[PDB]
RNA sequence: AACGUGUCGCGAUGGAUGACUUGGCUUCCUAUUUCGUUGAAGAACGCAGUAAAGUGCGAUAAGUGGUAUCAAUUGCAGAAUCAUUC
RNA sequence: CACUGACAGGGAACGUGAGCUGGGUUUAGACCGUCGUGAGACAGGUUGGUUUUACCCUACUUAGCUGGAAAUUGCGAGAA
RNA sequence: CGUAAAAGCUUGCUUGAUUAACGAUUUCCAGUACGAAUCGAGACUGCGAAAGCAAGGCCAGCGAUCCUUUGCGAAGAAUA
RNA sequence: UUAAUGAGAUUCCCUCUGUCCCGAGUUACUAUCUAGCGAAACGACAGUCAAGGGAACGGACUUGAAGGGCUAAGCGGGGA
RNA sequence: GAUGCAUCCAAGUGGUGUAUAUCGCAAACUGAUUUCUGCCCAGUGCUCUGAAUGUCAACGUGACGAGAUUCACCGACGCG
RNA sequence: UAAGCCCAAUUAGUGAUUGCCCAUUAUUCCUUUGGUAAGGGCGGAAACAAAUGGAGAAAGUGUAGCCCUUCCGAUGUAGAUGUGGCCUGGAGGUUAGGACGAAGCUUAUGGCGUGAGCCUAAGAUGGACCGGCCUCUAGUGCAGAUCUUGGUUGGCGUAGCAAAGAUCUAACGGAGAUAUACUCAACAUGCAACGUUGGAUACUGGAGCGGGGAAGGAUUUCGUGCCAACGGCACUCGUA
RNA sequence: UGCAAGGCCGGAAAGAAAAGAAUUAGAGGCACCAAGUGGGCCUUCUUCGGUAAGCGGAGCAGGCGAUGCGGAAUGAACCGC
RNA sequence: UCGAACCACCUAGUAGCUGGUUCACAUCGAAGUUUCCCUCAGGAUAGCUGGUGCUAGUAGAAGUAUUGUGCGGUAAAGCAA
RNA sequence: UGAAAUGAGCGGAGUAUUUGAGCUGCGCACGGCGCGCCGCACGCACUGGUUUCUUCUCCGUGAUGCUCCAUGUUGGCGAUGGAAAUGGGGUGCCCCCACCCGUCUUGAAACACGGACCAAGGAGUCAAACAGACGCGCAAGGGAGGAGAUAUGGUUGCCAGUACUUCUCUCGUACUGAAAGGGAGAUGCAAAAUGCAUCUGUGGUGUGCACACGUCAAAUCCGUUUGAUUUGCCCAACACC
RNA sequence: CAGUGAGCGGCGAGCGAAGAGGGAACGAACUCGUUGCCGAAUCGGGUCUUACAAGGCCUUGAGUUGUGGCACAAAUAUCAUUGUGUGGUUGGUGCAGGAGUGGCGAAAUUCAAGCGAAAAGCAAACCCGUUGCUGAAUACAACCCUUCAUGUGAGUAUUGAGCCAAAGAAGGUGUUAGCCCAUUGAGCCAUAAACCUGAGCGCCUCAUGAACUGUAUUAAGCGAGUAGCACUGUUUGGGAAUGCAGUGUCAAGUUGGCAGGUAUUUGUCUGCCAAAGUUAAAUACAGAGUAGGAAGACCGAUAGCGAACAAGUAGCGUGAGCGAAAGUUUGAAAAGCACUUUGGAAAGAGAGUGAAAUAGAACCUGAAGUCGUGACAAAGACAAUGGAAGUACCUCCAUUUCAAC
């Protein structure tokens, strides 16, 4: 008999499985932990190539947006002009001193472009630019003892200059306001959801009446 | 693993398990869910009541990221708050301060009875949840 | 009696089994790794003292040259040198 | 029709096809009538249309060899 | 099968053949639907002086998904 | 309707005959025996009958009747 | 009667009857000669140098509406 | 004077109420196995060397079952489940064997197990690997699918090798003979079959088993050697 | 103060006498996951169609199928078990 | 090779239909019936069966009697109702 | 063959013991006659009496043994042999049993199909979704995965493993409505279109493990333990709200 | 995300994505047309410079029907003038180191015991043990008893004594080898170009950046039978139409255009700017190749590729195509059986080699089935086989017993 089970939904009805007469459709991951380790000897061969600069260039802090994650934050893919103009950098010769650019992010508040030229200032701190020309070093440029003493960053998100995305404090305990104590939470936030929710029929309503005035 | 198949102790039984009248054939149902309908219905009707028809509108494009609001109620806001906090906590005095959507709630409930009173900062509150935790000695603080 | 039957010992016919494995199958990795009118891939015919196939080679034809190696090749035969290179 | 004393009825896988025969029935060709729009149909008519194998075992028919009464042995002894 | 101051006949008034908050149950039966039923609860009614009696003509006369199509969500009021 | 024509279907007559009454004799090549050479089909196991029951038609079973063993040439009853 | 009929062909300034031209070419039926081949156009087909004709599509024309939409008119082989 | 039919008895008018024979049934005894099993023991009681009473005793589903006592059931197609149940290739562990003989193979080699099977013995077998135990793992167990491949086999020295007419003779050639225990003159104990040459007899009968070509074949042509296989008999012959 | 219903507090209980006055190899209930089967056949009584059938078709219950053993000489179903 | 040639591939085409399906013992052990189905040689679905159990081991026990209390229109009987 | 001889049987002790049968006392039952009279086969109580006949009567051994095995008599055969025995194996023969396997089928020994022999090969597998049973980890939380990180930036290889990390993702802790959107504690006081107060708490009732109070009955080796039951709380569950 | 409380679907069978989040990769960005300002400053071809130079000179040859330069959001002139620089990717010229590639390159016993039987053991965790003890093989060889013969291949085994290890690595060598061989490491040597290295380091040449001060600026534009729209067709989860195609029709840019997953007309808002082009890595290699490596809980000659082998071969088909069988695996070494004898030969009978010839040649092992042979067992005709009980005879089987046992 069949009994009580789930409707199966298996979707296994296409040539997926190689056979005399079927060249298949699959994909096996066998070569996963050989890859892995392909994947770390290229970085530790491209760090010592590119040595002493770091391996992963700078990236900003950028918020992830959606209702759901808004209270995240991560890497974005590069700095803006406005933020590298307000951190004193030409974002084509930041380029050139391992700062990636992104001209297409916009800077719609304050507080999300602060972190981002803080995050160049620092940065622009413990830079040690190696000369052209070590017999004439020009403003900016290292002197010599800094070139020796060079090291290079190799981690992973390349943050060991600057530090790791940065979070708001958590808030510390506190007594309840007289205000907090009487005020309706839900009363207030009904109020502004159906402000919203009903604005379009009461402007409507509205209308009609002063209508039925005139 | 094999050894522990029906199939070793079935060896030198003939039919395996499938009669000589029946046998084992290929496919005397039809396959997968044929005849949902037809000579199969009282499986599907007595089982799955509701498997056949249309209900309701039709959301094209959804996206669960605008929908996101998981919810916690009053009685499981201990979960929130590390232990010191919860001790040195008491009714109109320093408590401490849960927030919801960092904590990954976004509406407050407020089934059962509030175990530590404390500050809660939600997107969402039930109207419930927002009177029992002020006479509890809390409070709750939208947030966005 | 004779054919025929049965058993044991020993033989014949017949190449299973075990042991063996320079093969297959399968999974990974490395890279100044991708042919041709400057005639490719494929097809044909030839080439050894002895040579059917196969392999190698192209009338310079089981190979010429160069570098390294450091006393062979080998069924028979032949062969200056028994050797810093020649 | 004729003879005869008489021309009784039946069975044996409706005896008997590796015994025969193949006229009929029952393929594919073709004609007619009726039927069907048609392809085609008709216990309707018509004409033409491959009948394979025994050397085995029994049975039967003949044809040879040859043991054997404890029906092969017991030495187990019975005379029309 | 049942029925006689009716359940039949005649007649006077009527629209209980409407609606009925997913109440429960019988028959088929897997104790699933569908169709017919039974006992209710609420609304508005009809008849009757009144207890009462009726949500069709007792029990046969009928229909899923998808799709199509129609009805209901009247007007005005609410600082939400 | 039709002369001529037809390995076309049909009926009769003359001639003719082993088609038959009704079988007989002869020949070559076989079969048969030998020398050399040397298969296939087929092969559950096997292989005497009668009746009885039985999947209603047995070589196996029940009860009876037969049955010494091994061979050569035939034969087509059976081996559904 | 070639600006054709039949017709190959996925397609072209493509192909066949056609190197042809009605005493031709293409498409059916019957089946020498002789003697004949009657009646029926209702049906089904085919066909017509028959309508200021009903109906049939797209395109067109006009209109309500903010517009989508909708409506009106026009509309050929074919069928009638 | 039933060994038939109907009735009625159990050794018979005598003294009492079981004539006899056959079950996978009944009763009972022994053993196995499984329970919805029922109980007891498991704090080593004491004592005890050899020369000359013993051994065991596990807190336990399942084993050679911890031991003992007790009671009940036991067949079965399709089917289900269980098994310190059996067996095979490989892996992780552990413990062993083997040139004084591993695997494989052979058996009137016995022993053990209800059984799947395990183990020993012998090889007048073999010549280099391999066993047990716990766990892991899988292309893991064959009697039969008109099953696949290879080999064998009765039929069977059987059916047959019968169209195209037909061959005979001597000599030579050849291992292919005229091939012999005793007896015995040769017959009755080496048969049959051959290649060539010369004779004889016949056939093809010019629309030919005549002489040349195309297609097709490709050395079959010629000479010498040669008889293993092939020319369905034969060959000393041959398109071998 | 009656009736209907849901409870509370007490009482009494041959735990069911006597009169033929039950018996039980009677642990009651509750789930979960699934296999094979879904051609049947026979018989005692009841029984329908058919002249009838080793025919077709039902009811109650046994049996074969799935099962031998001991009997009816022989027989899936009869007798005994 | 023709009432649709041959070759390779899709193709291990599908089959409710036919055939096959490899060790042992042990504890249990059927069904050919119900309803629905283009269903009638097949399936779903209840029943029968195994396994896993759960729950306080006689608790809501019974293919059987007895007593009390209901239900019936077949066998008989009747046509003098 | 006495390695616990439970015996009316074995061992001691004594001529007694009390079963029945006969014969009989009182009362009561029982039977016949119509108030208490007659009978009473010999019933019940006095466990009546008489002992005339018939019997035997009483007492006695725990395991300091958890389990298994181990103890006669008379001959024959066997004194080391190519021996005697018992079991196994092989072949034949007697008497009695016994239809050919596999398969479909109501039914096969079938005049139903596959079935000459042997060897080797030959058929419930792998993957994904779900579910239940059982094992393991953690638990209102569980767990990845991908990827990084370095022991390993090392090593033919062992090392494609093992060890480590994740503000993420996922399944859950909350469910409902077609949706817009809402979203679940108890008690007390009281009935406010969001009522107040408290926070050690099964929402209530019925049935229900263990455990705690007692209480009866059976058995004890007298320590107890085998049942039942009252009350309380009732766990898990089930049923009404 | 997600087999989705998206959607598509006789809404049946089935089908089925996208944004976000954790990550891989990433020095990732550029070119043209247009517009404005310039206007041959460009390209080929000769010729010279060590040079088919990103160079000079020349050239109507191309080209004004427009090559090329400068600026356009990473932006905020160009264009001289002088000084400071830079470019190994401008072309010549020549000097290094490295990587890569090839060649070369390590340890320790052939130690002691000799042969059918001690080149074997026992002393029961550990130790005593660097010690003590010693032999059931006076063997075996086929019914038993004599006599005379015959037989043990190579030590990677055993025991004893040592040794190497930054090397125990797993291949070879006549049995199982760290020390017999090869191997296993540091390291050494040699290099066309290219590759990597203060964009390695010089020279000529050629280009070129920033800072000097003077120097002329704000104005315009940014891709058309294209996008849309209608019909048809196809595709998609995309549903009053996701992408595309044919034809028809065809824009906007002074209320610009496209996208914002339910069609229409409106009004806002958000992102972006189509109809030109180039671009490394992370990804694929589902029947490929070249040069090398690593391997495997895989198969083990009817398996594994069809093919372990003169295999896509022999063979088959007119052809497209189809397509096997087959391990030469004797032995440690050919020592591959001289010689005698019979035979025409093949071979037989002897004799030799070898540890073994029943290892004798495509030869290790040599099963089943079938057959021959010798010995024996019997047996009528019940087809044979089978079951249960005995018995007769046999038995290179097992076990027990042999003295008051
Ligand atoms: N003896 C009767 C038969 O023996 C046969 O088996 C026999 C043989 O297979 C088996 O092999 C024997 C071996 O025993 C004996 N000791 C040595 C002999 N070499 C072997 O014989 C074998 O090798 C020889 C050649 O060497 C061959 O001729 C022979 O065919 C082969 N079977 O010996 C067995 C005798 O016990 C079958 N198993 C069987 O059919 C039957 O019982
Ligand atoms: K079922
Ligand atoms: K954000
Ligand atoms: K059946
Ligand atoms: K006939
Ligand atoms: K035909
Ligand atoms: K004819
Ligand atoms: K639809
Ligand atoms: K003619
Ligand atoms: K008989
Ligand atoms: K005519
Ligand atoms: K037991
Ligand atoms: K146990
Ligand atoms: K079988
Ligand atoms: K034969
Ligand atoms: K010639
Ligand atoms: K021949
Ligand atoms: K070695
Ligand atoms: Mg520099
Ligand atoms: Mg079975
Ligand atoms: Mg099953
Ligand atoms: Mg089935
Ligand atoms: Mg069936
Ligand atoms: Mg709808
Ligand atoms: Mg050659
Ligand atoms: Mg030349
Ligand atoms: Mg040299
Ligand atoms: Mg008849
Ligand atoms: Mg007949
Ligand atoms: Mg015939
Ligand atoms: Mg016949
Ligand atoms: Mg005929
Ligand atoms: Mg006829
Ligand atoms: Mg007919
Ligand atoms: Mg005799
Ligand atoms: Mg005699
Ligand atoms: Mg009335
Ligand atoms: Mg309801
Ligand atoms: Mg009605
Ligand atoms: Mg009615
Ligand atoms: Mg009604
Ligand atoms: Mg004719
Ligand atoms: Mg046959
Ligand atoms: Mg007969
Ligand atoms: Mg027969
Ligand atoms: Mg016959
Ligand atoms: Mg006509
Ligand atoms: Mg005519
Ligand atoms: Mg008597
Ligand atoms: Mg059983
Ligand atoms: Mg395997
Ligand atoms: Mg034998
Ligand atoms: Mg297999
Ligand atoms: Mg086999
Ligand atoms: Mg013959
Ligand atoms: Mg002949
Ligand atoms: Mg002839
Ligand atoms: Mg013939
Ligand atoms: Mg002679
Ligand atoms: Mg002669
Ligand atoms: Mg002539
Ligand atoms: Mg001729
Ligand atoms: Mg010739
Ligand atoms: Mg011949
Ligand atoms: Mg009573
Ligand atoms: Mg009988
Ligand atoms: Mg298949
Ligand atoms: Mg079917
Ligand atoms: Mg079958
Ligand atoms: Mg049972
Ligand atoms: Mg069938
Ligand atoms: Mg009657
Ligand atoms: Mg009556
Ligand atoms: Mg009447
Ligand atoms: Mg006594
Ligand atoms: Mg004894
Ligand atoms: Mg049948
Ligand atoms: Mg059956
Ligand atoms: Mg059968
Ligand atoms: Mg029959
Ligand atoms: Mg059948
Ligand atoms: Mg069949
Ligand atoms: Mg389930
Ligand atoms: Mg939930
Ligand atoms: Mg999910
Ligand atoms: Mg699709
Ligand atoms: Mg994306
Ligand atoms: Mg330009
Ligand atoms: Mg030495
Ligand atoms: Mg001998
Ligand atoms: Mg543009
Ligand atoms: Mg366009
Ligand atoms: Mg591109
Ligand atoms: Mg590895
Ligand atoms: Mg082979
Ligand atoms: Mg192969
Ligand atoms: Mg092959
Ligand atoms: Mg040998
Ligand atoms: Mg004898
Ligand atoms: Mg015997
Ligand atoms: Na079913
Ligand atoms: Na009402
Ligand atoms: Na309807
Ligand atoms: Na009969
Ligand atoms: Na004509
Ligand atoms: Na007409
Ligand atoms: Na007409
Ligand atoms: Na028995
Ligand atoms: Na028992
Ligand atoms: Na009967
Ligand atoms: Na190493
Ligand atoms: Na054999
Ligand atoms: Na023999």
């Amino acid at each position: 008999p069949k009994g009580n089970n789930a409707i199966p939904h298996v979707h296994q009805k296409k040539h997926w499985n190689p056979c005399s007469s079927q060249k298949g459709n699959v994909k096996v991951f066998l070569n996963q932990p050989a890859q892995k380790h392909r994947r770390r000897r290229l970085r530790l061969l491209k760090a010592k190539k590119v040595f002493p600069r770091p391996l992963k260039a700078l990236r900003p802090q950028v918020n992830c947006p959606t209702v759901r994650h808004n209270m995240k934050r991560r890497l974005g893919r590069g700095f803006s002009p406005a933020e590298l103009k307000a951190a004193g950098l030409n974002p084509q010769y930041a380029a050139t001193i391992g700062i990636r650019v992104d001209s297409r992010r916009k800077n719609k508040s304050e507080e999300g472009m602060n972190v981002n030229v803080q995050r160049l200032k620092t940065y622009m701190s413990k830079l040690v630019l190696f000369p052209m020309n070590h017999k004439k070093v020009q403003k900016g440029e290292a002197s010599e003892e800094e070139v020796k003493a060079a090291t290079q960053d190799r981690s992973r998100f390349g943050d060991a200059a600057v530090g790791a995305v940065v979070y708001p404090s958590a808030e510390a305990p506190r007594a309840v306001s007289a205000e907090e104590k009487s005020m309706c939470v839900y009363a207030f936030l009904k109020k502004n959801h159906s402000a919203v929710r009903f604005f379009g029929t009461r402007s409507s309503r509205a209308a009609r009446k002063e209508a039925a005035k005139e | 693993p094999t050894r522990f198949k029906k199939c070793r102790h079935q060896r030198g039984s003939t039919f395996c398990g499938y009669g000589r009248v029946g046998k084992h054939r290929k496919h005397e149902s039809g396959r997968g869910n044929a005849g949902g309908m037809h000579h199969h219905r009282i499986n599907f009707d007595k089982y799955h009541p509701g498997y056949f028809g249309k209900l309701g509108m039709d959301h094209y494009h959804r996206k669960k990221n605008p929908m996101w609001k998981p919810t916690i109620n009053l009685n499981n806001l201990s979960r929130l708050i590390a232990a010191e906090e919860a001790a040195k906590a008491a009714k109109g005095g320093t408590l401490p301060v849960v927030d919801l959507q960092s904590s990954g709630y976004a509406k407050l409930l407020g089934n059962g009875h509030i175990q530590v009173p404390c500050i809660v900062k939600a997107r969402y509150v039930s109207k419930l949840a927002d009177k029992k935790i002020r006479k509890a000695g809390g409070a709750v603080v939208l947030q966005a």
